[PDB]
């Protein structure tokens, strides 16, 4: 019995005739893949796909929203230019973005090459997404025994807590999650920093040493255990102090 | 039909705008994994195949180059994914990079994808390289 | 000349062997959590006291990020899109939907 | 003939040197793990890294190799030095003069976005705002 | 050679950052009456939600 | 680089001390320009 | 002093080197001897273009390949051929006739264990390969690129020492040793030999590879494979490397086209003409079946032996021919280890195999994966599912 | 996997030995894993005693100051 | 028991304010 299948065809009569290596051509198992496995919480829309087919050029306007902020999700609009055949990116433009990520967008798209531009703003949304998932952690385990408040605009964790030795002076830690988007200059990627500081009573300690601390306690345990043990180095030394 | 028809022909604009952005999955079936559950024929896959892609951009030539594939099927005794076959050459270590990724076993898609994008990387870097210089070779700057 | 052959092949299979590696990264690991562990009883001490050594001091800006967290919130703050008075605008924009 | 045999001694030399080199690493690293760090002086929050790179040999530096690569991560590397030689940082700052005047620069700089950023009174009207 | 080329960079970068640390420097005292506006503007939002 | 007349190795010792101090001032310098370039690429994205 | 120079004279015997030449096209003769006759010069007189015109009467006297090897054996160089002239043949015939030669791929591994994607300064490595070999023998090397491949081939010639044999004052040669460079990849090639020599010589081409942490070479397969451009096919720096037998369309990537293309000739949309597989044990029960439906069948043993409905192009043979493979499949049926030892042998096993299945003697819908040409030339053990090679 | 008879033995040689090795490891591993428990349960309840004691005195201090506030009023 | 410390240090903070 001779079959023909198409991308609208049914699994199980998909698995009925296979005998080759090609990937499965039911296109909303390929789509629900894309959907859910490869890039979730990200809400893609196209909305108008014509074409000026006396040049062969096909003109595709797509919405990416990056939702895995729910609260307030960044989106943007691109405009491609095709060739339809023989397949040259003549020209893409950046239709509209949103607000509160038009400054990083605005140093991100300058530059050309926008499969780098998408991936990059991808990337940039998930970590985003971890640090804000990992400062919340820490807020949760640090919530009653410290003070815990996020400033420079939650790109920063202020941890502080009042020890006995003196006349009650107080040991503050910040810890930095700055994110950085490649304008300048060594890739495409968003990149992401730690770093530490720690404070008793006003007096700043050396910087090196600390970072090394830092370094070694991330290095050793990852980076939410990481900061867990450097939190509690850092804010009780009545527990270690045996 | 021709709704039909509409609605695959948006699926398909859809699946390329996926695949615009490099890293994607696609469903793949090995048909030797294929078997009857004998109830009312059922066909179901035994093995669990997982197939990624690496289109990466060639900003020179304005074009998308030829993908490179990596397939991942199931380990059948300890279900996790393991480096079945690729096509990408052995100057980047994709048997190393698949290793590395998650202290070896690989469960969920996040490692996959960290996988994928762990050699999407290598592909960028030596793409961007050879652009440079050829960019180089085409302003006439050097012989 | 086969005793000679054979002598640089053991040299061979024993310095880019598996166990001569396995010592090395060993090494680095006792060496990393001998100066961690010392590192990490001097901050405690230094953080409670009696720590007979500096330590405690911040004069010489030789590796500062202070200065970049102050440049992304003074960015952040007065940024033309989002910054704070398009905000405030925001809001007046929306208060005059409301009201008006 | 002599030629060769004078090679040989030599690669029997480099041979024993080198067979040598690794039982002395081996037992200085047993040595090393048995009387430095197992003892009391090891920090409470190095005895969870111990227990699993020692004690039963996952969470450990596989979660940070995974981590470095999910979220892009740098830290601040260490100043690589040998035998003891601590870092000298007037050596260096005297060996980089423009490192100094960046550090007045950034001072100056920090100084004017502080009072701007007081002034512009952002800290206030964030918190009557929420 | 290295490390003179690498403070030379520095230093260029250091004459871009003086440059623009001219640039933004705006002598100012307006802080007082933004407090006070924004004072005020919390007390009246603060009675218009009690209602 | 290995470390051990008299006025030959101390010699020796200083230039292999100095080069250690140009090693760890070239890293520095390394890391440093490269903070101030991420600064100065966020400050030349506001500006423009 | 022991390295061997490029002006040598070594004892040849005459006969070998004339039926040497003989197998040699007339126009890289010529140019081998223009090439020889400005670098080192003849026992000929005149000058290089005057020889140039020479070679010019000859070639537009269109005379035999015979009598241009006499004079070049003969009067060009009468006494005998120079080290750098013996390689050079030698290679030549080797680019002329690359299925004369096999070859044995060996991984560079280091350090930890992962492989070292091996990078050659082809002049340096030439000269410290020279100094590194010429403390024990007396050794010539000569290292050429291949027209058509991306490779860095050496040659390797080493030369021993010496009734009543009157005199000759010789050094013989041995057969030399070749070792493939391809440009970036762990995997290098080199002839076959197991003698001590072999050893030597790969021994310090590791030893002069490395100059930054030690190199060991592991050998990933003991079956030799002929003709260089096929192990780089399975085992160089290419796509079709750890994607072979049904799984070829992924290295060629005939099946997807770009994102940015044509969505009317999408593979979806279009479809593709398959056929029903009977699951049930229907092929040992059975003449003058459909034409359409055995083109289908025959595409489908097409599909799972080379990877592609019309192939990579009699139509039997595969992209890479194999000689010898053995597989040893192992399963597990009720707690006990049963084995199965395949052993195969031909010119080319997965289309010998193909034939075999479109002649219904092998059922094409129970032929493993392994058995299709998947992980060609890789001869192991399958155990739960999986093929892990053999050392 | 190995093929020759030789090799099968060697193998299975080199196999034993390092089982024989794993175990003895694996000993220590325990030996020093048990040295490590004891260290952390110790120095667990040391901690404990020290924030109770603290927690003692800090409550001393709140009577006391609880009390000075009563006299002021 | 580090959440009835810091409550017990506020509390002290508290009184330590408040007095002159």
């Amino acid at each position: 019995r001779v079959e023909r299948i198409n991308g609208l065809t049914n699994l199980q009569k998909e698995l009925v005739t296979k005998y080759d290596t090609l990937p499965l051509l039911n296109m909303n198992l390929r789509l629900s893949y894309l959907r859910d496995h490869t890039y979730p919480h990200l809400q893609v829309s196209v909305q108008s796909r014509d074409r000026v087919h006396n040049d062969g050029i096909e003109v595709l306007v797509v919405n990416y929203k990056f939702c895995r902020n729910t609260m307030n999700p960044f989106e943007i609009q691109f405009k491609m230019f095709y060739k339809f055949e023989d397949s040259t990116l003549l020209k893409w433009e950046i239709l509209r973005i949103s607000t509160n990520v038009r400054l990083k967008a605005k140093q991100l798209l300058a530059t050309r090459n926008f499969q780098k531009c998408l991936l990059s703003l991808y990337e940039f949304d998930k970590i985003k997404s971890k640090k804000t998932g990992i400062f919340q952690n820490l807020i949760n385990l640090l919530k009653r025994k410290t003070r815990c408040y996020l400033m420079n605009n939650s790109d920063s964790l202020i941890v502080e807590r009042v020890i006995r030795e003196g006349r009650l002076t107080t040991i503050k830690l910040q810890i930095n999650f700055i994110i950085t988007m490649p304008g300048e200059r060594n890739c495409f990627l968003p990149m992401s920093k730690i770093s530490i500081a720690l404070w008793k009573g006003g007096e700043r300690f050396n910087q090196i040493d600390l970072d090394e601390i830092c370094y070694g306690l991330i290095k050793e345990y990852g980076v939410k255990t990481g900061l867990k043990e450097i939190c509690n180095v850092c804010l009780f030394p009545d527990m270690y102090a045996r | 039909s021709t709704s039909d028809r509409s609605e695959l022909e948006d699926y398909i604009v859809l699946e390329n705008v996926y695949r615009m952005f490099g890293i994607t999955f696609f469903p793949l079936v090995d048909p030797i994994d294929l078997k009857i559950k004998d109830a009312s024929g059922e066909i179901f896959v035994d093995r669990e195949m997982l197939g990624i892609r690496l289109e990466v951009f060639s900003e020179r030539t304005s074009q998308f180059e030829k993908p490179h594939y990596v397939l991942l099927k199931k380990r059948i005794k300890s279900n996790s994914w393991f480096l079945f076959k690729h096509t990408i050459p052995s100057f980047i270590d994709v048997q190393g990079i698949f290793d590395d990724t998650n202290g070896g076993l690989v469960i969920s898609h996040d490692d996959a994808y960290l996988f994928a994008k762990r050699v999407f990387l290598q592909l960028v870097e030596v793409q961007k390289r050879r652009q440079i210089f050829k960019d180089l070779e085409a302003k006439k700057i050097i012989h | 000349n086969q005793q000679i052959i054979s002598v640089r092949n053991e040299i061979q299979e024993l310095k880019a062997g598996k166990d001569w590696h396995d010592l090395q990264n060993e090494q680095a690991k006792l060496n990393d959590k001998v100066k961690l562990n010392k590192r990490l009883n001097d901050l405690t001490s230094t953080l409670l006291g009696k720590y007979e050594g500096s330590q405690d001091s911040e004069d010489d800006s030789i590796r500062d990020d202070s200065n970049i967290l102050d440049i992304a919130h003074f960015v952040d703050l007065m940024d033309p899109y989002n910054g704070l008075l398009k905000k405030i605008n925001k809001i007046n924009e929306n208060l005059s939907n409301e009201l008006q | 003939n002599e030629r060769l045999e004078a090679i040989l001694s030599r690669e029997q030399n480099l041979l024993e040197e080198t067979r040598k080199l690794c039982m002395n690493l081996k037992t200085n690293n047993k040595k090393r793990l048995t009387e430095k760090l197992i003892q009391k002086d090891l920090h409470p929050v190095l005895n969870k890294a111990m227990e699993y790179t020692y004690g039963l040999e996952p969470d450990g530096p596989v979660t940070f190799r995974n981590d470095s690569h999910e979220l892009n991560l740098m830290l601040n590397d260490p100043i690589k030095s040998t035998a003891d030689v601590r870092l000298d940082k007037e050596e260096v700052l005297s060996l980089l003069p423009s490192l100094k005047e960046y550090t007045k620069k950034s001072k100056e700089l920090k100084e004017t976005m502080g009072q701007m950023i007081s002034d512009s009174h952002e800290e206030e009207i964030k918190e009557v705002f929420v | 050679q290295r490390l003179q080329i690498l403070d030379d960079a520095i230093q260029e970068k250091t004459s871009e950052l003086a440059e623009f640390e001219n640039m933004v420097r705006s002598p100012s005292a307006g802080d007082n009456a933004i407090p006070g506006l924004l004072q005020i503007i919390q007390s009246y939002i603060n009675l218009l939600e009690e209602n | 680089l290995p470390q051990m007349d008299l006025k030959v190795l101390s010699e020796y010792s200083n230039l292999r001390k100095d080069l250690i101090l140009k090693c760890q001032a070239l890293q520095i310098g390394e890391s440093k320009l490269s903070d101030i370039l991420s600064q100065t690429n966020s400050i030349n994205s506001l500006t423009t | 002093e022991l390295r061997l120079e490029d002006n040598y004279v070594p004892t040849s015997d005459t006969l070998v080197v004339f039926k040497q030449l003989m197998k040699l096209p007339v126009t890289v003769l010529y140019d081998l001897t223009l090439s020889w006759f400005a670098k080192f010069g003849g026992s000929f007189d005149g000058d290089i273009y005057l020889l140039t015109e020479t070679l010019d009467l000859l070639i537009e006297k269109g005379v035999r390949r015979n009598v241009i090897v006499n004079r070049i054996l003969y009067v060009y160089w009468p006494d005998g051929l120079n080290v750098f002239q013996l390689a050079e043949i030698d290679c030549h015939l080797m680019i002329s006739k690359p299925e004369k030669f096999k070859w044995l791929p060996s991984k560079a591994l280091r350090g930890d264990g992962k492989p070292y994607v091996v990078k050659l300064q082809p002049a340096k490595f030439i000269e410290n390969l020279q100094t590194d070999l010429a403390k024990i023998y007396h050794c010539h090397v000569y290292m050429f690129k291949h027209p058509s491949l991306p490779v860095l081939i050496t040659r390797i010639q080493l030369f021993d020492s010496n009734l009543d044999k009157f005199q000759g004052k010789p050094l013989i040669s041995r057969r030399p040793y070749y070792v493939a460079f391809p440009l970036n990849s762990p995997i290098i090639f080199h002839s076959v030999d197991k003698d001590i020599y072999a050893r030597l010589v790969l021994q310090s081409i590791s030893r002069t590879i490395s100059e930054r942490e030690t190199i060991i070479f592991k050998p990933v397969q003991k079956i030799p494979v002929k003709s260089i451009h096929n192990i780089m096919t399975l085992l160089g720096p290419s796509r079709f490397a750890e994607s072979m037998g049904p799984w070829e369309c992924y290295a060629s990537a005939n099946f997807e086209r770009s994102p940015l293309h044509d969505y009317k000739k999408h593979q979806g949309l279009t479809g593709k003409k398959v056929m029903v597989r009977e699951f049930d044990d229907s092929f040992l029960n059975d003449g003058k079946e459909e034409p359409e439906i055995r083109r289908l069948r025959l595409e489908k043993n097409m599909i799972k032996f080379k990877g592609s409905a019309n192939g990579v192009m009699s139509r039997y043979s595969s992209l890479v021919p194999i000689e010898k493979v053995g597989f040893t499949l192992k399963n597990e049926i009720n707690s006990r280890i049963i084995t199965i030892k395949l052993k195969f042998n031909g010119n080319d096993i997965f289309g010998g195999l193909h034939e075999l299945c479109d002649k219904n003697l092998i059922n094409i819908d129970k032929v493993p994966g392994w058995l299709a040409g998947e992980n060609g030339s890789f001869s192991g053990t399958i155990m739960n599912g999986d093929f892990q090679r053999e050392q | 996997r190995e093929s020759s008879k030789a090799a099968i033995l060697a193998c299975a040689a080199e196999y034993i030995q390092k089982l024989k090795e794993t175990d003895e490891a694996n000993i220590e591993k325990w030996t020093l894993q048990k040295l490590l428990s004891e260290q952390n349960a110790s120095q667990l309840a040391s901690a404990n005693e020290k924030l109770q004691e603290e927690l003692g005195n800090a409550y001393k201090e709140i009577e006391y100051m609880k009390r000075v506030l009563r006299k002021e009023g």
